[PDB]
């Protein structure tokens, strides 16, 4: 269960964002799934704090938690924002919406 | 060589003006075309905002304010000596916000022109006209007849008893203080409605009707300016011109106009225009010619006026003028006039009451106040290119059973050798075609005709082909444009024709005749449809401004498509490229167009959107989006930009129905 | 249980790093502890992918996982590395060893 | 004014050289101090690497190679004319790796000096000496006596039968091919050990013993160079100088030395040194003076040699020289000599066998080959400052019951007005103090004496105080340094004294007398302990090099503390500042010092560490770290840098026992 990027289709209405996100309806929001267990893979490029915490956890699983599989880099998406004043604010790169790479931190 | 297109009302001495244009032509070799379109004051702004327009316009000062307000008129910079050659208050009439916008030509004021034979003693007051009309109706005539369709002929009474357009004080006008609903106005207009109600006048009387009536002796009186005097002189009427009657013991106060000449900011011949106007038009001999054609009343030139005052008719015009009020030049004048007109018509025809029509006129008169002064924007700051189907003049027709189809194109470019890309697209299937082209400047042409049995007609000396054909060519004769059309028709039916100004590229599609029209008749601002699609060399002059009292830095780019002459719903493509734009830039795009225009957008950064109809993008192209109702006027759109918390209007442009548009920006 | 930085004392011998980390013996390696549940706090500055995934999880807790509390910024520490050839390689800023800020991703 | 310190062996004509220094003084006003320390060839490198050293050194060429190899000798640039004034092969003796390093002065070759009265017929072969010794022992004398402690006097035999130091070929020496363990060498050395075993010579005979023996007629023969001839001339001995005997029918091949003069690279008077050496030393009159003091044998000057050859003694020196082999100048010569010496001693005293001593000599001779040529590094490339307790000359003593304590400081700076910061620290508690200072250049002084009943003695004309005191001051007399010490002692006991060269700051602590020493006796490189701590103006000349055959770019900074004269374990502080250093820089620090030196490091970037003893840092200061055994020689440390995959040695410096050191780097 090595940390890796997996698919996650999102709908803005289900999350209550359809009000100030008019466009699109759904988009790909890849998640980071899998376990962080040493030895950690070269592609994950785990931070050494993650390695450490994983080993301490292996030593004290009840006192210290594992390293977590999370996004390490995000990408933008073109969306149509809505201001309180009521203007159709198009953001051509509304950053931090989709995952580009995953890692253990 | 060069050219000077001019607009002037058809009721003025445009022939004498044309003669002055002939002297100017012989001297400078710069041809002068004087024209008199219908409603040229309302037409000019629309075309001038597209780059296409007359080099010079002639009209009363009341409109120039609006025109230049949209940045449509170049500033006049006459030497102080020349300024001394004319009267100051005229310059004041053409001066708006500190800039001299036009050349004051003449002074116009309505006068009472009565038939001495029918009415040796014209009335001194309005209140006695009914009685007179009764008597003359017992003699088989009528007392008075004047244009009731234009409010300019009715204002003298309205303002006679205290009516006024915009309360003036402290060197400036108060637009929110209108005097149309006051007592005097309601009194005057009530009197008029009483004249019509008592059948002393017909509510449908217009300029032509009144002029015919008085000139033929059917009515004993009429109200008109100096220009009409010539037409009376041709008539057997022995006429006298005198002051207007008094209403409620007060003199009638007409709106004094100032016939002025404004230079189109989009004209490349600005220098030459200055030449003609100053050195030829405002000389003794020029005003002599024009006044010979049609009287100008009191001219703005001191010398020639000194000679014209001796005309008692001009003297009367000056009495009525002194008694009246000069027209404000502010832009709101347009709206004001519109409102007043509606009021007068609806009150004379019986549609509305005086109190109602004039209350509504008090609300409608003042409106759409200005939010900024539009100024031309340099190319390096902003740049626009586009492909449109509209043309200065155009017609499209069908030719059943015609073995040969004719296509005519009138092209006009600045005084220099230009380059042009022309491509004729073959139709689906053997018909042979004839192409007649005319040009006013040298041109290097790239002709592309594939699989077309084509024949040519042009200037062998002015046109130079990159790929010239040898046979089936014809030397174009030296005829006027209309005679060129007839001459071309003598070989075959004309399926399409268009007059383009400084085209960069031209695409002409054969067999794309739209609808069912059998004769080609040139119509201004005609929609060529699928027949023709051309890219002009020079676009509409970019404009912008700064919105005062608006915090922050927010750029506003505005695009407004002009009316499209009855076509199905179209999709307008729009590309935007903001060069040297900060990473996080707060800008907005305002796309205004007819209800039948959907927008297709393509940009590279984050910005606001504000459109009519519906709009779509390249990203998620489907799922169109409903637009909103946007103001129709330029100042309305600017005001909406202010509502959008926009402090700067980086770009402002107005185009006709066009398929594709591209905008590049700067100012870093 | 909002995501926050907490203490974590690490010993290089316990993790098997005492061989090529001679100095120090133990050091502070703050961990990121707490749950990521919407609404997400202003200081966490959660990424919108985290917000989304949290809401989808709230909708489908069995099909989609929660947002994770992890380090969003790390700091260096001075350590004494040991090369295979056998040199005392001092790294004055051996980056990515201690947590500077925590967030939900 | 200026100064020239010179070193030369005590057995040479240093008095005549000093006279040449007197002429040079009168002419240029530049005083010349000629000195003859013990083992000056082994002492020079150690001091010169610290900035303190004689302006000029005199020694055989065999050592100059090593010296300059550590970048300790400036390059000689004599005009081609002057080079023509001397013989080429001498220049070749001083030329190493293409650079002329020293001025060849004289040629030295051992000769057989026999007592004509005792031995009218000196033996032609070594094999007959035993018999002769028997006879002369029947007459109450001895046959031969010569220095056995230095291998220079035994090599002629060893090489006589084929022994050689380094196999030479193809213009270069092969260090890995040594001829000490070959047959001829073992034969010769065996013969010597047989002479000593048969009591024909005493293994403990040294230079002084042999010279006394022959000069007093106790022995009939001795082996010595031209210098000894003067001492024989004073003696009643009627001596003859002739060729050396033949061993196994082959002539004895002595190692021919070339007395040369090298210029210390750390000397600021390089120009003046060139002046003295060339224009005064290598003229007819100069070599005349020195040769008058002590014979130089065959001089390198062609003219004066042309006059000296007529001396049959010089002629003999030239025969023995031609029969021998010029010494290699390579650095390894030092190690070679050391090894050979150990061998000879251990074989003569009976400690080791011939085969064993000479095998061990074959392994020890060649060693610590060079890894690069050290060159001076400019200040802008590297900079060093430090605070040390060592001094050129120093002594510390205690003064029981002394009412007044004396402190003497000898200061010397380049030819210019300097600035100095002097601070005397009061001791815990009424004793009055006397400070005698001497200077060879003008000085602006910042004296700080708080709560000290102090008296002064100095040059009123050379010293200028920032805060001058009026009373209790004394004018310093014009005496030699020793007479200054005695004169100062005539007022009170001297508790401490030191000779500093170009000090920047000086701290003198009273009552910090270390150990139990009642008399102050100047000792070179003395450790002042807690008494004195001074910051020199000029540091040791920075040095570096490029390690060939090493891939990648890895900077190596080396620091080597010199021997410390018997002190307790000390902590040396070290600060590093690498300016314009890339983000990820691969550098290394090499800290070499005695076993009693712990290191305390302070740097700002990532780098390697390599030290002796133990080392600590500011971060996690406790928990010291055991060091490793590092090479002791400079070339050893450079070789260790090569082992560390270092391609460049950015910095190289050698200092004595110092508390604090700071290094700044450049080269971006
Ligand atoms: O009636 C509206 C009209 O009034 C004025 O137009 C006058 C013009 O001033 C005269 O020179 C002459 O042409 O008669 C016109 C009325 O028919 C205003 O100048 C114009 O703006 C306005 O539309
Ligand atoms: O014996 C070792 C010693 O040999 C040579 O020293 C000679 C020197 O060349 C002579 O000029 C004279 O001073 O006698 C010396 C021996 O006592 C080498 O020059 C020297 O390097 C080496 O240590
Ligand atoms: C052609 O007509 C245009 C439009 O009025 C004018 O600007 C230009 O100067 C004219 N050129 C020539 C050569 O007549
Ligand atoms: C262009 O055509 C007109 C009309 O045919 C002709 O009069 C004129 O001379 C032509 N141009 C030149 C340069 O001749
Ligand atoms: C002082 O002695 C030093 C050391 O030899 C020398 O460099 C300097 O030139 C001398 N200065 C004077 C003024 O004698
Ligand atoms: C410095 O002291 C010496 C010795 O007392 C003296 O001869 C010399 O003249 C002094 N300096 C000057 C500039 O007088």
């Amino acid at each position: 269960s090595h940390c890796q990027k997996t698919s996650l289709r999102v709908n803005f209405e289900d999350i209550g964002w359809d009000s100030w996100i008019i466009a699109p309806k759904e988009y790909e929001a890849y998640e980071c799934k899998g376990g962080c267990f040493f030895p950690l893979a070269d592609d994950v490029t785990p931070t050494k704090h993650a390695i450490v915490q994983t080993l301490v956890h292996l030593k004290f699983p009840t006192k210290v938690g594992k390293a977590c599989c999370v996004p390490t880099k995000l990408s933008p998406i073109s969306v149509l924002y809505k201001d309180d004043m009521g203007v159709p604010t198009l953001k051509y790169h509304y950053e931090g919406m989709s995952v580009a790479e995953c890692g253990c931190r | 060589e060069g050219k000077l297109v001019i607009w002037i009302n058809g009721d003025k001495g445009y022939n004498g003006l044309a003669e002055v244009g002939k002297k100017f032509e012989k001297d400078t070799g710069i041809k002068v075309t004087v024209e008199h379109p219908d409603k040229l004051e309302e037409k000019f702004p629309q075309v001038a905002a597209t780059g296409d327009g007359p080099d010079i316009i002639f009209w009363a000062h009341d409109r120039f304010g609006g025109y230049a307000q949209s940045g449509l008129l170049a500033e006049i910079t006459p030497a102080a000596a020349f300024q001394d050659k004319l009267y100051p208050f005229t310059w004041d009439a053409v001066r708006y916000n500190g800039k001299l916008i036009a050349y004051p030509i003449a002074v116009e004021a309505l006068s009472l022109i009565y038939n001495k034979d029918l009415l040796p003693n014209p009335p001194k007051t309005w209140e006695e006209i009914p009685a007179l009309d009764k008597e003359l109706k017992a003699k088989g005539k009528s007392a008075l007849m004047f244009n009731l369709q234009e409010p300019y002929f009715t204002w003298p009474l309205i303002a006679a008893d205290g009516g006024y357009a915009f309360k003036y004080a402290a060197g400036k006008y108060d637009i929110k203080d209108v005097g149309v609903d006051n007592a005097g106005a309601k009194a005057g207009l009530t009197f008029l409605v009483d004249l019509i109600k008592n059948k002393h006048m017909n509510a449908d009387t217009d300029y032509s009707i009144a002029e015919h009536a008085f000139n033929h002796g059917e009515t004993a009186m009429t109200i008109n300016g100096p220009w009409a005097w010539s037409n009376i002189d041709t008539s057997a009427v022995n006429y006298g011109v005198t002051v207007l009657p008094t209403f409620k013991g007060q003199p009638s106060k007409p709106f004094v106009g100032v016939l002025s000449a404004g230079i189109n900011a989009a004209s490349p011949n600005k220098e030459l225009a200055k030449e003609f106007l100053e050195n030829y038009l405002l000389t003794d001999e020029g005003l002599e010619a024009v006044n010979k054609d049609k009287p100008l009343g009191a001219v703005a030139l001191k010398s020639y006026e000194e000679e014209l005052v001796k005309d008692p008719r001009v003297a009367a015009t000056m009495e009525n003028a002194q008694k009246g009020e000069i027209m404000p030049n502010i832009p709101q004048m347009s709206a004001f006039w519109y409102a007043v007109r509606t009021a007068v018509i609806n009150a004379a025809s019986g549609r509305q009451t005086v109190d109602a029509a004039l209350a509504a006129a008090q609300t409608n008169a003042a409106a759409e106040t200005v939010h900024c002064d539009l100024q031309p924007v340099g190319p390096e700051r902003g740049e626009v290119t586009y492909t449109t189907s509209q043309v200065s003049k155009g017609c499209v027709a069908q030719a059943p059973n015609a073995i040969l189809e004719v296509h005519v194109l009138f092209l006009e470019f600045p005084t220099g050798p230009s380059q042009l890309e022309l491509t004729l697209q073959a139709s689906k299937q053997p018909r042979e075609v004839l192409l007649v082209l005319s040009v006013n400047s040298s041109v290097f042409l790239h002709l592309q005709a594939l699989g077309i049995p084509l024949h040519l007609a042009y200037n062998s000396s002015l046109v130079t082909f990159q790929e010239p054909p040898g046979v089936n060519t014809t030397e174009l004769p030296s005829f006027p444009k209309t005679q060129i059309l007839e001459w071309a028709a003598e070989r075959g039916p004309i399926t399409s024709a268009a007059e383009l100004n400084d085209p960069q590229s031209i695409l002409l599609r054969l067999g794309q005749a739209q609808g069912s029209l059998s004769f080609c008749m040139l119509e201004a601002s005609q929609d060529m449809g699928r027949t023709l699609e051309w890219r002009p060399r020079t676009p509409a002059l970019v404009r912008g401004c700064h919105l005062e009292g608006v915090a922050g830095h927010k750029e506003a780019h505005i695009l407004r498509v002009l009316p499209g002459h009855s076509a199905g719903p179209r999709t307008v493509t729009v590309k935007v490229e903001l060069s040297c734009a900060p990473g996080d830039l707060d800008a907005v795009l305002i796309l205004q167009g007819p209800p039948y225009v959907s927008w297709l957008i393509d940009a590279n950064h984050n910005m606001q959107i504000w459109t009519t109809g519906e709009y779509s993008f390249k990203i998620f192209p489907e799922k169109n989006i409903r637009g909103f109702k946007l103001p129709d006027t330029p100042q309305g759109l600017l005001g909406e930009a202010r509502m959008l918390n926009a402090s700067i209007v980086a770009s402002f442009v107005e185009l006709p129905l066009a398929s594709i548009v591209s905008l590049h920006a700067s100012s870093c």
